[PDB]
DNA sequence: CCCTGGAGAATCCCGGTGCCGAGGCCGCTCAATTGGTCGTAGACAGCTCTAGCACCGCTTAAACGCACGTACGCGCTGTCCCCCGCGTTTTAACCGCCAAGGGGATTACTCCCTAGTCTCCAGGCACGTGTCAGATATATACATCCTGTG
DNA sequence: CACAGGATGTATATATCTGACACGTGCCTGGAGACTAGGGAGTAATCCCCTTGGCGGTTAAAACGCGGGGGACAGCGCGTACGTGCGTTTAAGCGGTGCTAGAGCTGTCTACGACCAATTGAGCGGCCTCGGCACCGGGATTCTCCAGG
């Protein structure tokens, strides 16, 4: 058998039947939201990493990855994203 | 060892206060010392710089570039003081744009063949590069604190020029501490006051001042001009400007300066955005209401016209001043308004009119701190202020604009003060500067 | 009577100076009140540096020479030499904003 | 009741001022209806970089815009700037 | 003994990998230490692209009577949607066409 | 006989176009073009499939942008051929 | 090999045009697009070839093919 | 004893710093580990680069019958030169002013 | 006393220096010259990093220098360097 | 000269097919679980020095409004060549199949390279200093454009 | 239609002033010499995947030519909006109160959270298999477009 390979494949799809109960996809879209999740996580660690920097700070923190998707995502979107984050900090802090 | 006037002057028998200032600026030259002549208002300072330069003109041969540095609006004075006065004393005067002024320094300047150069500030600032080469015997200033603290451009090129004497005047030479009155005695003595300054203070003050200061006060001179008549009115706010105050003590509106905030709040909250009515804009009983020193002003308003006239009202913002103006409009009631912002023209015409033997006039609106020295304001009657600023000279200047000698009636003053508030500091501040300024000058 | 140049003589000679100039074109005084009101709106309570004024006013100067020259360029393509809005919006769209 | 507004900023862009702009452009002749545009083109540039910086700003724990925010604003929009770090 | 393991996604009510998300960030070299929450916070940032993007999709291909999500759909989705064309408007999506747009002048008179 | 107008077989050729999704360059002589040109760098390159079909893909896409802007170009001109000028003009404004 | 670059003809510059959104094209189009694509392909193919030569491999992939792309700021979603 | 200390910059025959240009590349969080001949090889590549860069603009101060550099110079050596501008093709030059450039249509006729 | 901040100054002196025997330089240029080679410096180390990821390694070396310089300088500029660097690593080599 | 008819395309609806997505099973590696620890960031006090805000001069350059006239943008005509649409013939792409070998991809070894420490000291940065290069001013001399007139 | 004169703008020198760049010294911290241990990578060797080359047949596609309409382009005329000058008018720019508290930066100290290490077991990735979806083909409804009256 081949090397194995990583994939956002499976949570792409439990997110697709999510929001779409009953509609699939093919490979070729699978491979290109592959692609998208991995350009998404390359530019927002960027920012992130290239904030801790001018601040000379040796940590990456939920307040840099919350300046990085401000500073990418353009309104609406950064908007939806730092609540969607904020929820997710705060149900994993209780929890846990 | 000069009680009289000499004979060379014209148009002059002075009223030996001259003299006196006279002989003693010649005994501190003779010593080699440069002093202040703090006489303030009335007591000819212009005189007594005309009659030191006629001396040193007809007696022993000391000519040389003679400079009198005064404020821009005083030239036209200190010329027709000049030519009046000792005719035979030559002056010229430096002014106009960069060409009027090149013209004038290249056919009188570099022949160097005047006696007396009159040159304002900013004309100084310009010409720096060109008063340079030329040696200065006698410095005069007229209006000491301009340059009466350390640093600054005027200050640095002040400094800069070798002087053989200096001379001073003005009328307040402690403004605020020991800071500005050293900062002067330096400029007078760079080697002797080169310290930068009851055993520490206060005696060892007078022993410095007592040589190198003589000041004549008008209250003791003039033995004339009934005193004034001071009114203390404590003045409660609306309850929105109390709320305006916490919200602003508190903390998307500007926020810069809380001092400057809370002032302007406790004087009539419609300066802020939104604290008028709406589209309206109609001037009804809410610009009384909404401000309680507002309020004192208009109930006073009906007594100052029924009894007396020529009120003052001083006011240290234009905003203010704009709002009251409006309202005296509003009741119908004629107002005059002198401030910065009113050109030269209009300010003569103004003052012309408003000195008219039989005029209706009865607002005239001034702010504390427009204008110099001018303004013989003498047939007024009550002076108001709305606020009062910082400084307590500044303050008496502006109830000696109105305190004049040709007023023959004592003249009656209304202050408004706001409780719980920073007023009461500053007020404390200002008065006890005007304490010690008295009983260390005055005296 | 008098003397006058032609309708565009002076146009080239001051596109010769301020081409030769290296200094800015637009006045600090009204540029530094628009930053700011422009930064009330995004932020209350903001302080500038003099510094963030003087860069902010060296990126616009570029951007707009740089647009201004694709104004132009587009303007005598379409044989003309007046430029034009049609020649800002087309500029603007081609470059992609 | 007095007040009385004196102008909006995007005004202070005055006509020779964009004039000037143009003639370093290079350009000849100018419509009458230029002026407008540019003022508003310049104003979503302005809000671009603005807002990018107020964010470094932030995120910085400052009250104080710096001349290395505007530069890493710019970076960020592709526009790097040499000259102030 | 030891308690039963639960993954973070579990604890955070995610559906995309924070433990996998934590590894790539550790071992991508973008900082020399990583909080707790920075993968939390990065998966559901990446959980609502994927859930926007796919939403669009969906609507695009149900409204063309498909049952399967296409590189057109995909296409279509981010190319009508101005904010998505904005966060990809340097993305060539492979097989995907481009949008129907004929200028006006063309059109017959 | 029958002749269509000068111009509506292009606008159905234009709608045809536009709704299909697939690639319109012969794939064999594009792959000897990407040889060819290859030749010069390196000598004896092999090359996937899927370069050699990536490549036409950004090929594609690429001269796509292109020939839109230069339609916008010609628009602006007055005119409804596009022309080498048009082209070179769209070249210099996104400054390649 | 040579003149390959002809082959890149007519009529599938015509249907590039055509989604585009063109309707009538000048005859001289043809060579300067030919060039065009001539010069984008040889940016990304110097590109690609010097990623092979790092990897110290014979044949050039599509992950180099779209590594190139995105130096180039193109980025092509799809191949990996 | 020891021995007397000479700088890997003197050793390798350069005017740029080896050894602070080694700990930014360390420091940087490029890599993991990195090697010797790196800072070297760039140090180099960043010295060729100046060279180049400022042999332009003095020619260029030289032409202007100056004696020092400003950023003007620094402009007017950028471009006029193809690889420079090539490489430079995105950054703005404070007060660099901009090349004289006039279309031949603009000209009197 | 107040703190302290790097920039490569000296050594653009030195190479101005060199280069020109009797031709100074204003603050401006200087700030511009460093904030270059600082941009330049970001460009390559970026590159090299990339470069050493994507073929799954960890060490950043002379090989992956000189593949970022081809890869980031336009053409002859890039030669140039390459041939100088590699003269410099020969001589760190030869006797040292 | 809008209205009408022929034709061409586009479209919709079934019917049979091929295959690709979707589900299920196996092994394993990477994530979860505890436990110990060490820097890194938080928090707090002190300095200080720059940025605010409301007036008050004073000066000078840049805006602002204005009238006139003149190129210039814009619309209309007319020619004419070029591009388009169609039928025909030739060409080569495309699709299956087959054979051979290069080269990519993995694994195991082993060593040489780089990280990490510790002294020791010198190269670099900050602070203070002084001469000169550059800006400016003023007065010539030169070049350019525009208009009138033979 | 061309030349010559005149007005204006510009290039070019010399003399002054000034504030910054070039330079020196002292202190310090980070770079260099000398050493060690561990593990990542260079090398060798092997398997099998994938590329390349080849052939044969088919048919879609490209090349070629021909006839004709429409659109580019030159030219002409108009009437208007912009550039060039001028006299007023703000307002920027600079320099002063007059106060300020406020925010940024340095030093110190301490707690807590991120890392490292060992262990263990679900979570995924890869391999199969099978059925619903997309596709291809055929057959029968509109919808547009182009002459022609
Ligand atoms: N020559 C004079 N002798 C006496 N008093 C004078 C004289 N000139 C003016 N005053 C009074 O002094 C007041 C202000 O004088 P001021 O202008 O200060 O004099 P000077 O110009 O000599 O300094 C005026 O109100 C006027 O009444």
């Amino acid at each position: 058998r081949k090397t194995r390979k990583e994939s956002y494949a499976i949570y792409v799809y439990k997110v697709l039947k999510q929001v779409h109960p009953d509609t699939g996809i093919s490979s070729k879209a699978m491979s290109i939201m592959n692609s998208f999740v991995n350009d998404v996580f390359e530019r927002i660690a960027g920012e992130a990493s290239r904030l801790a920097h001018y601040n000379k700070r040796s940590t990456i923190t939920s307040r840099e990855i919350q300046t990085a998707v401000r500073l990418l995502l353009p309104g609406e979107l950064a908007k939806h994203a730092v609540s969607e984050g904020t929820k997710a900090v705060t149900k994993y802090t209780s929890a846990k | 060892t000069f009680e009289d006037s000499p004979s060379y002057v014209k148009w002059g028998k002075l009223r030996d206060y001259q003299v006196r200032g006279l002989n003693w600026l010649i005994s501190l030259y003779e010593n080699g010392i440069n002093g202040i002549l703090a006489d303030e208002m009335g007591l000819g300072k212009t005189l007594q710089t005309i009659s030191l330069l006629g001396y040193m003109k007809h007696y022993r041969n000391i000519p040389g570039p003679h400079m009198v540095l005064v404020p821009k609006s005083t030239l036209h004075n200190w010329m027709s003081e000049f030519k009046r006065w000792v005719p035979t004393l030559r002056s010229v005067c430096l002014i106009g744009d960069k060409e009027q002024r090149a013209a004038f320094v290249r056919d009188v300047l570099l022949p160097g063949e005047w006696d007396v150069c009159v040159t304002s500030y900013e004309m100084l600032i310009k010409e720096k590069s060109v008063f340079k080469k030329f040696n200065w015997r006698y410095l005069v200033i007229d209006e000491a604190h301009r340059i009466k603290n350390e640093k600054s451009k005027l200050s640095e090129i002040v400094r800069e020029f070798k002087t053989t004497n200096r001379l001073l005047l003005t009328g307040t030479p402690l403004q605020n501490n020991l800071h500005e009155l050293w900062s002067l005695l330096n400029f007078l003595l760079p080697d002797v006051f080169n310290s930068a300054d009851d055993q520490k203070l206060v005696e060892r003050l007078h022993m410095v001042l007592r040589p190198f200061l003589l000041r004549r006060i008008k209250a003791d001179v003039e033995k004339s001009l009934p005193p004034k008549k001071e009114v203390k009115i404590y003045v409660g706010l609306s309850k929105m400007q109390r709320e305006w105050y916490t919200r602003i003590l508190m903390k998307k509106m500007r926020l810069l300066n809380i001092l400057m905030q809370l002032r302007k709040c406790c004087n009539h909250p419609y300066l802020f955005d939104g604290a008028e009515p709406g589209p309206p804009y109609t001037t009804d009983m809410h610009l009384v209401t909404n401000s309680g020193k507002m309020v004192v002003l208009d109930k006073l308003l009906p007594k100052l016209k029924e009894q007396g006239s020529r009120v003052l009202i001083f006011s240290q913002m234009t905003r203010v001043l704009d709002i009251l103006e409006d309202y005296c409009m509003w009741r119908n009631y004629e107002y005059c308004r002198l401030d910065g912002q009113t050109p030269h023209d209009e300010r003569q015409d103004s003052i012309n009119a408003y000195n008219e033997p039989n005029s209706t006039k009865f607002v005239f609106m001034l702010s504390t701190r427009a204008g110099g020295l001018g303004i013989n304001l003498a047939t007024a009657d009550v002076v108001i202020l709305y606020d009062s600023d910082w400084n307590p000279q500044v303050d008496l200047q502006a109830m000696d604009r109105a305190h004049r000698i040709g007023q023959t009636k004592t003249v009656r003053v209304f202050r408004f003060i706001t409780d719980n508030t920073v007023e009461e500091r500053i007020v404390e501040r200002a008065e006890m500067k005007l304490r010690l300024d008295s009983i260390v000058i005055q005296q | 009577k008098p003397h006058r140049y032609r309708p565009g003589t002076v146009a080239l000679r001051e596109i010769r100076r301020y081409q030769k100039s290296t200094e800015l074109l637009i006045r600090k005084l009204p540029f530094q009140r628009l930053v700011r009101e422009i930064a009330q709106d995004f932020k209350t309570d903001l302080r500038f540096q003099s510094s963030a004024v003087m860069a902010l006013q060296e990126a616009s100067e570029a951007y707009l020479v740089g647009l201004f020259e694709d104004t132009n360029l587009c303007a005598i393509h379409a044989k003309r030499v007046t430029i034009m809005p049609k020649d800002i919006q087309l500029a603007r769209r081609i470059r992609g904003e | 009741r007095h007040r009385k507004v004196l102008r909006d900023n995007i005004q202070g862009i005055t006509k020779p001022a964009i004039r000037r702009l143009a003639r370093r452009g290079g350009v000849k002749r100018i419509s009458g209806l230029i002026y407008e545009e540019t003022r508003g083109v310049l104003k979503v540039f302005l809000e671009n970089v603005i807002r990018d910086a107020v964010t470094y700003t932030e995120h910085a724990k400052r009250k104080t815009v710096t001349a290395m925010d505007v530069v890493y604003a710019l970076k960020r929009q592709g526009r790097t700037l040499y000259g102030f770090g | 003994t030891r308690a039963k393991a639960k993954t973070r996604s579990s604890r955070a009510g995610l559906q995309f990998p924070v433990g996998r998300v934590h590894r790539l960030l550790r071992k991508g070299n973008y900082a020399e230490r990583v909080g707790a929450g920075a993968p939390v916070y990065l998966a559901a940032v990446l959980e609502y692209l994927t859930a926007e993007i796919l939403e669009l999709a969906g609507n695009a291909a149900r409204d063309n009577k498909k049952t399967r999500i296409i590189p057109r759909h995909l296409q279509l989705a981010v190319r009508n949607d101005e904010e998505l064309n904005k966060l990809l408007g340097r993305v060539t999506i492979a097989q995907g066409g481009v949008l129907p747009n004929i200028q006006s002048v063309l059109l017959p008179k």
